[PDB]
DNA sequence: CCATGTCAAGCACTGGCGGTGATACCG
DNA sequence: CGGTATCACCGCCAGTGCTTGACATGG
């Protein structure tokens, strides 16, 4: 019962990029929905809705992916990609 | 074998169980996914999927 | 089940250091609890339960403090701004389009 | 041919993230 | 009073465990 709420237009357009980007590189970076979890600590089910845009991207599996598949978290998810660089603004000791 | 045995002791004892009889070490057949399968009650492909994550299991530790 | 679960050690030390860096310089900054609640867009609470151990950090709100309070993150949790800078790494490598 | 194994997609289910908000308490 | 403390309560969804339908392949 009780569907799962559907994620924003630009969320699925960034799920979107990120299964195509997967899709064309799966064979030589030799992936499986399954054994890209394994590196991320989860089951296939769980990558796997993240490819299909049924459960939203957070930040960290962003970045997860993008090293993956050797790619910059920019290619699928900008605003993902800003956000993480507005929190390593945080990192930054900075001058006297 | 109790290097094997204590070796497989990081896995759910059905993670162990099921490598144990994929690799005939419980009654000598190489038991294949649909008997698995049938022996836990599910099917060929989830012990497929069990197998896998216990194999990653012990291949990390 | 338990529908809270408790914080590991070093979640509370973060939190301790988060908490001593609002004392220390919440005269300067004229910051409340609720004052940096508001910042955040949550309740007092909110605030109260990252300053006291109750709830973990996480890198967004780890980050958001340390811009509110001019830290650098390293200052109440270098785990987190450990992880904020492997994030930032794949927003570096391997760019293309 | 098809038994055996592999891959990806869908769904019922739940731990725990990530808070809320009175209200009572402190200096 | 301006601040803080916690009690005291929980919606919600990201990820799980399993299935199903398609498909590849050595024998
Ligand atoms: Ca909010």
């Amino acid at each position: 019962s009780t569907k799962k709420k559907p994620l924003t237009q630009e969320q699925l357009e960034d799920a979107r990029r990120l299964k195509a980007i997967y899709e064309k590189k799966k064979n030589e970076l030799g992936l499986s929905q399954e054994s890209v979890a394994d590196k991320m600590g989860m089951g296939q089910s769980g990558v796997g809705a993240l490819f299909n845009g049924i459960n939203a991207l957070n930040a960290y599996n962003a970045a997860l992916l993008a090293k993956i598949l050797k790619v910059s978290v920019e290619e699928f998810s900008p605003s993902i990609a800003r956000e993480i660089y507005e929190m390593y603004e945080a990192v930054h000791h900075h001058h006297h | 074998s109790e290097e094997l045995e204590k070796a497989l002791s990081k896995l759910s004892e059905r993670e162990a169980m099921v490598l144990k009889l994929r690799k005939g070490l419980i009654d000598g057949r190489e038991h294949t996914l649909e008997e698995v399968g049938a022996y836990f009650g599910v099917t060929r492909e989830r012990i497929r999927q069990i197998e896998n994550k216990a194999l990653r299991k012990l291949k990390y530790h």
